[PDB]
RNA sequence: AGAACUGGCGAUGCGGGAUGAACCGAACGUAGAGUUAAGGUGCCGGAAUACACGCUCACAAAAGGUGUUAGUUCAUCUGAACUA
RNA sequence: GCUCCACACAAAGAUGGAUACGAAUAAGGCGUCCUUGUGGCGUCGCUGAACCAUAGCAGGCUAGCAACGGUGCACUUGGCGGAAAGGCCUUGGGUGCUUGCUGGCGAAUUGCAAUGUCAGCGUGGGGAUAAAUCAUUUGUAUACGACUUAGA
C-alpha cells in the first residue's frame, strides 16, 4: 500500500528502433523500422524485409507500433535486415492480435460470392449450437 | 411614464392571476401559500401605533383604509405539477366528487338551457 | 429472402450550375459507399431509376419511373453526374435514386 | 521553440505518501490529507521508485513549462503543507479603540467577530473554511494565530482578514492600529 | 516544389581576338532548368558587370544527392532584402538531403520573415561534418543521447462524416 | 445512413457540427441532435459572452416586435447558427429545417437509441490543446436561460438508469461472450475462421 | 488649371468582383460533347473539413508591449543593445 | 361525439436491423487477482469494412433425422418508464414456422431489359347527445366592438 500510485499511460514512443506500419504510400500497411530520428516530424524509416525502401518520412503517413527492438545510431539496410530478424519482429507481429485483424479484413475481402454463402450457412448451424447449448442455465 | 408596463392595452382577464408563489420549505406544516378576496367599501380608521423614534410613537393618529369582503372558501381538488426543463406540466386534475352548484356554474356560460349533465 | 435489393441506392442532389446560372439537364448524385472517384468509375455507365408515387394509377400500376444512365464523375469526393431522359424534377433534390447494375463489364 | 522534453524535480519524503489518478493528487500525511485537481495543467507524471516523482512536458513550450513549475510548487505546498504544517500569526492593533474579534460557531460557522475597531457600531464578520485551526493566542496581547495545511487557504482567510479592515475615506495612516499577519512560516519547527 | 540543384558555367562571350574567357561557375538551386539559367543570369549580372545577351550560357546539371540516406546537418548564409537592403543570415537545418534543406529554409522564409523568392539568394550552403559545431539550440536539442519522444496526442482523421466510437488519442 | 441518426452534442463545437448538420439536411438525412447544453465554442467565455450581448444590442427602432430577437436554451442558439447556413427563404430550406430536431438532454424516446458523434466536429481532436473554450449551457445561462439546474437533475435520472442496463447486458454478454469458446475450435468454427472471419 | 501622348466608356452583351460607368477575364448565330481563362473548393453554392512547413487569438506609420518567434553584432558565464 | 340512408378512399420521398454506460482524451474499457484499492495481473483500440440477421413461387406443396432450441401470432402473468412517459423487459400455455440435417413434386410461354410489385376512410341529408351562439337582461365594461351577471 506504501507504494505509489502514479502510474501508468505507457505509449508508443519514437525511438531507434521501432518498427512503424505505414499507412499510405507504396508501402501502404507494410512494416519498416526507425532508423534515426531527425526532429519533431521527419525521421528515416526503412526495412529491407517488407521491401519498404529507406526513405524520409513525415510521421503523419506512418503510425507507430508497440513493437520495437534494439539496434544503432543509424544503422543500414544489410544491418536493420540482421538485426530485424534477429529480433523475429515478423513472427512476433504476426502473432499479435492486431495482425490478426488485419488479415481478417483483408480476406473477407476476398471472398467469392460462393464462399460468402459457405459462411452464411455455417454461422447459421454454429449460431444455433451456441443458441441451443446456452439458455439452458 | 414608465415603460414598466408595455404595451398599453387592457387587461384581457376580468379576475386576474397569481404570477409568484412564496419558495417553499420541507420543515413546516403543509400552509395555504395564498388567498383571494373581495373587496368592498373604502372607509377611514383612528388609532395608535408602537413605532419607537418615529414622531408618531404614541400619537393619536387617523388614515383612511380599504376593506375587503371574505367569504371563507371551499376547496374541491388537487393537481401536482411536474417539472421539465421547458416549465412546470399538469398531471391530472382531481376534485370533490360532489360538487357545489356555483362550480359547476363554471362550466357553463348558458345554465338554464343547458342539460346539467356536466 | 428479406432483401432483394439488386441496385446500389444514392440520393439525388442538385443540378449541375454555376454559381448563379444552373443547368437542368445532368443531375449530380450521390451514390452509397463510393466515397473517391476510382470508386465511381466501376459505375460509370450504369442505369439509374428514379421512382416514385402517383395517386391516378396508369398503366394499372401507381409506381413510376424515369430512367437514364450515370455518365462521368464529379468532384474528388465522388459525385457522378448522371443524366436521364426527362430531366429530374427539381422537386427532388436529396431523393433516393435507385442505381442499377447493369450494363455489367468487369 | 517548441523543447522536446521537459521535467523537474520533485521529492517525496517518507513522511507522506502521495497518490495521484490522472492528473489529479492526493497527499497522505501525519496531519492532514490534501487533494488537488490538476486538470487544467496539461502534463504528465511519472515516478521513479517510490521517493520521487518527475513532471513532464513532452513538446513543450513557454507558458506551458510556466504552468509546469507552479504545479512543482503545488505538490511541494502539500508536502511541506501536512507535516510542516503553515502558522501564520495574525495581529489586530488597536490603541484608543477596544477591537472586539471572537471566532464564534453558529450553525457550524466558525466564522469571526470584529468590532469597534475605529468605533464601530455594526459587527464585522469574516467567513471562515474548513481546515484552519483558529486561536486567540495566550501568551501574547493583540494577537491571533490562524494555521493549517494548505497555504492557499491559511493565506487565504488570512487575506480576506486583512481586507475587511480596509479604512478609506479618511487619514490613510491616522490610525496604524490595525489588521496585520504579523508571522508566516511553519508549525515544526524543527522541520 | 521539389527542389533540383543545378551546376551552371557560363563561357561568357569572348570578346574579338579574345579567346575562352574565365567561365564562371554557381550553383543554383531552382525547380527546373529554366528558373536556374534565368537565376545564373539574374546573379551573374550583378556579381560583376556583364549584361544577359552580352554573355552566353555553357554548361547545365542535376547534381545529385551525395548519400541521400545519410542524416545530415547543415547551415546556411542567405541573403534577403526587406524591407530595405538585407540582412545576411546565417541558419542550421537538419534534414537528409542538401535539397530538402533549402527547401525547408524556402518555406520558413515564406513563414516569418516575409521576402519572397525573387528576393532570397543563396550565399553558402554547407554540411556540419563533426557535431558541436551546432550553435542553435532547437537544432542540437535532437542532437542528444538517447532520443525518445511520444506522439504529441495523436490526432487521427477518420475518413467518414459519423463515428460511434467517441475516438481517442492513443 | 440510418434513417434517422441521434447525433450527439457533447464535446463538439458549433460552428463544426453546424455546418455539418445543415449539409446533411439538404441531402435528406433526418437528424435529432442531443444534450444542446454539453456543446463548446471557441475561444474563452469572455469573448464569446461579448459577441452574444452585441448581439443583444441588434433591435429595430420603431418597434422590437418583429425585429431581431434573442434566443436562450442552447438549443435554440445552436439552432440559429444553423440555420444562418440553410437558405430558409425558399421552400427547399424550410423544407429541411423541419428535418432537423434539436433538444436539451436525451428526452424520450431517444435515450434508448444509439447515439453517434461527428468526428470533424469533436473539440478533442479539432482545438489545439492548452487554449480556451467554452461550454454553451454556461454561456446560455448567462443570457438568461433558466433550467440548467433542472437538465443536470433529469441527466443524474438517466445517467443513472442508463449504467443499471449497460450493467445487465454487459453480464449477460458475458455469457454468450464466453459461451462461443466451447463452440470454438470445432470443424465449423476452424472453416469460419479459414473462410476469412 | 490646362500641357501632350496613349488607351478604355460613349454604340456592349457573357464569367468573376457579396453590390458598381470605369477592376479581373472574355468577342455574341442555334445546338451537342470536351477543355480552360478570371475567381474559387466550411455551409449558404458547383469544387479537396486536401496534403506540407511554419506564424497568431482580429491613411493614421512615429511609436510603446517584465508580448511572441527568428536572427544581428559585442563579452563573460549567459548577458547587452538591437534587426526582422 | 353516436345512430340511418344515398355514394367516395381503403377491409420533400421506405424495401434487412436507428445496433442505447458514463466520463477523460497528457487517457479509458474489458476479464481477472486479492484486502478493495487512485491497487496487481492480462488484454484491447490504431475503424461500423463492425455486429446481429440472411437459403425456400417475393419465397410453394410435401418425408423424415436429430434438439426442447430459435422464431411468429394471439391469449397472459409481473414489473419498470411521466423529460414528449405510449416504451421495454418479463411469466405462463396453445398456435405456425424452421435453413441445425437429409428428402421428394412445382416453376418455363412474362419468349434477350425497359419498378414490374408486395406503403376502418370522408362525403349530405335524416334521427338523437351535449352544447355554444344570436337574441334579452344586467353592470364591475364599453365608440363600435369586446367583456362580466341572470334568465329551467
Amino acid at each position: 500500500s506504501t507504494d505509489s500510485i502514479v502510474k501508468a499511460s505507457n505509449w508508443r514512443l519514437v525511438e531507434v528502433g521501432r518498427v512503424v506500419l505505414i499507412k499510405k504510400g507504396q508501402s501502404a500497411g507494410k512494416l519498416a523500422a526507425i532508423v534515426e530520428i531527425i526532429d519533431q516530424k521527419k525521421v528515416l524509416i526503412d526495412g529491407p524485409k517488407a521491401g519498404v525502401p529507406r526513405q524520409a518520412i513525415n510521421l503523419g503517413q506512418v503510425v507507430l507500433t508497440p513493437l520495437t527492438f534494439a539496434l544503432p545510431r543509424g544503422a543500414r539496410t544489410a544491418t536493420v535486415s540482421k538485426k530485424w530478424a534477429a529480433a523475429a519482429v515478423c513472427e512476433k507481429w504476426a502473432a499479435s492480435s492486431w495482425a490478426k485483424k488485419i488479415a481478417q479484413r483483408e480476406r473477407r475481402a476476398a471472398l467469392t460470392d460462393f464462399e460468402r454463402f459457405q459462411v452464411m450457412v455455417l454461422r447459421k448451424q454454429k449460431r444455433y449450437t451456441v443458441k441451443k447449448a446456452l439458455a439452458k442455465a | 411614464g414608465h415603460l414598466g408596463f408595455l404595451p398599453r392595452k387592457r387587461a384581457a382577464s376580468i379576475r386576474a392571476r397569481v404570477k409568484a408563489f412564496p419558495k417553499d420549505d420541507r420543515s413546516k406544516p403543509v400552509a395555504l401559500t395564498s388567498f383571494l378576496g373581495y373587496k368592498a367599501g373604502m372607509t377611514t380608521i383612528v388609532r395608535d401605533l408602537d413605532r419607537p423614534g418615529s414622531k408618531f410613537h404614541k400619537r393619536e393618529v387617523v388614515e383612511a383604509v380599504t376593506v375587503v369582503d371574505t367569504p371563507p372558501v371551499v376547496v374541491v381538488g388537487v393537481v401536482g405539477y411536474v417539472e421539465t426543463p421547458r416549465g412546470l406540466r399538469s398531471l391530472t386534475t382531481v376534485w370533490a366528487e360532489h360538487l357545489s352548484d356555483e362550480v359547476k356554474r363554471r362550466f357553463y356560460k348558458n345554465w338554464y338551457k343547458s342539460k346539467k349533465k356536466a | 429472402a428479406e432483401s432483394h435489393r439488386l441496385y446500389v441506392k444514392g440520393k439525388h442532389l442538385s443540378y449541375q450550375r454555376s454559381k448563379r446560372v444552373n443547368n437542368p439537364n445532368v443531375s449530380l448524385i450521390k451514390i452509397e459507399g463510393v466515397a473517391t472517384p476510382q470508386d465511381a468509375q466501376f459505375y460509370l455507365g450504369k442505369r439509374i431509376a428514379y421512382v416514385y408515387r402517383a395517386s391516378k394509377e396508369v398503366r394499372g400500376s401507381k409506381i413510376r419511373v424515369m430512367w437514364g444512365k450515370v455518365t462521368r464523375t464529379h468532384g474528388n469526393s465522388g459525385v457522378v453526374r448522371a443524366t436521364f431522359r426527362n430531366n429530374l424534377p427539381a422537386k427532388t433534390f436529396g431523393a433516393s435514386v435507385r442505381i442499377f447494375l447493369y450494363p455489367s463489364n468487369i | 521553440m517548441k523543447y522536446i522534453q521537459t521535467e523537474q524535480q520533485i521529492e517525496v519524503p517518507e513522511g507522506v505518501t502521495v497518490s495521484i489518478k490522472s492528473r489529479i493528487v492526493k497527499v497522505v500525511g501525519p496531519r492532514g490529507t490534501l487533494t488537488k485537481n490538476l486538470k487544467h495543467i496539461d502534463v504528465t507524471f511519472t515516478k521513479v521508485n517510490n521517493q520521487l516523482i518527475k513532471v513532464a512536458v513532452h513538446n513543450g513550450g513557454r507558458k506551458h513549462v510556466a504552468a509546469l513549475r507552479t504545479v512543482k510548487s503545488l505538490v511541494d505546498n502539500m508536502i511541506t503543507g501536512v507535516t510542516k504544517g503553515y502558522k501564520y500569526k495574525m495581529r489586530y492593533v488597536y490603541a484608543h479603540f477596544p477591537i472586539n474579534v471572537n471566532i464564534v460557531e453558529k450553525d457550524g460557522a466558525k466564522f469571526i467577530e470584529v468590532r469597534n475597531f475605529l468605533g464601530d457600531k455594526k459587527i464585522r464578520n469574516v467567513p471562515v473554511r474548513d481546515g484552519v485551526t483558529i486561536e486567540f493566542s495566550t501568551n501574547v496581547k493583540d494577537e491571533i494565530v490562524l494555521s493549517g495545511n494548505s497555504v492557499e487557504d491559511v493565506s487565504q482567510n488570512a487575506a480576506d482578514l486583512q481586507q475587511i479592515c480596509r479604512v478609506r475615506n479618511k487619514d490613510i495612516r491616522k490610525f496604524l492600529d490595525g489588521i496585520y499577519v504579523s508571522h508566516k512560516g511553519f508549525i515544526t519547527e524543527d522541520l | 516544389a521539389h527542389f533540383k540543384e543545378y551546376q551552371v558555367i557560363g563561357r561568357r562571350l569572348p570578346t574579338e581576338s579574345v579567346p575562352e574567357p574565365k567561365l564562371f561557375r554557381m550553383r543554383i538551386f531552382a525547380s527546373n532548368e529554366v528558373i536556374a539559367k534565368s537565376r545564373y543570369w539574374y546573379f551573374l549580372q550583378k556579381l560583376h558587370k556583364v549584361k544577359k545577351a552580352s554573355g552566353e550560357i555553357v554548361s547545365i546539371n542535376q547534381i545529385n544527392e551525395a548519400h541521400p540516406t545519410k542524416v545530415k546537418n547543415f547551415g546556411v548564409w542567405v541573403r534577403y532584402d526587406s524591407r530595405s537592403g538585407t540582412h545576411n543570415m546565417y541558419k542550421e537545418i537538419r534534414d537528409v538531403s542538401r535539397v530538402a534543406a533549402v527547401e525547408t529554409l524556402y518555406q520558413d522564409m515564406a513563414a516569418r520573415h516575409r521576402a519572397r523568392f525573387r528576393s532570397i539568394h543563396i550565399l553558402k550552403v554547407a554540411e556540419i561534418e563533426k557535431t558541436a559545431d551546432v550553435k542553435r539550440q532547437y537544432v542540437k536539442q535532437f542532437l542528444t543521447k538517447d532520443l525518445k519522444f511520444p506522439l504529441p496526442h495523436r490526432v487521427q482523421k477518420s475518413t467518414k462524416t459519423f463515428s460511434y466510437k467517441r475516438p481517442s488519442t492513443f | 445512413v440510418e434513417p434517422v441518426v441521434v447525433i450527439d452534442g457533447k464535446g463538439h463545437l458549433v460552428g463544426r457540427l453546424a455546418s455539418v448538420v445543415a449539409k446533411q439536411l439538404l441531402n435528406g438525412q433526418k437528424i435529432v441532435v442531443v444534450r444542446a447544453e454539453e456543446l463548446n465554442i471557441s475561444g474563452e467565455f469572455f469573448r464569446n459572452k461579448l459577441k452574444y450581448h452585441d448581439f443583444l444590442r441588434k433591435a429595430t427602432a420603431f418597434n422590437k416586435t418583429r425585429g431581431p430577437f434573442h434566443f436562450r436554451a442552447p438549443s435554440r442558439i445552436f439552432y440559429k447558427a444553423l440555420r444562418g447556413m440553410v437558405s430558409h427563404k425558399t421552400a427547399r430550406g424550410k423544407a429541411a429545417l423541419e428535418r432537423l430536431k434539436v433538444f436539451e438532454g436525451i428526452p424520450p424516446p431517444y435515450d434508448k437509441k444509439k447515439r453517434v458523434v461527428v468526428p470533424q466536429a469533436l473539440r478533442v481532436l479539432r482545438l489545439k490543446p492548452g487554449r480556451k473554450y467554452t461550454t454553451l449551457g454556461k454561456l446560455s445561462t448567462s443570457v438568461g436561460w433558466k433550467y440548467e439546474d433542472v437538465v443536470a437533475k433529469l441527466e443524474a435520472k438517466r445517467k443513472v438508469s442508463s449504467a443499471e442496463y449497460y450493467a445487465k447486458k454487459r453480464a449477460f454478454t458475458k455469457k454468450v461472450a464466453s459461451a462461443n469458446a466451447t463452440a470454438a475450435e470445432s470443424d465449423v468454427a476452424k472453416q469460419l475462421a479459414a473462410l476469412g472471419y
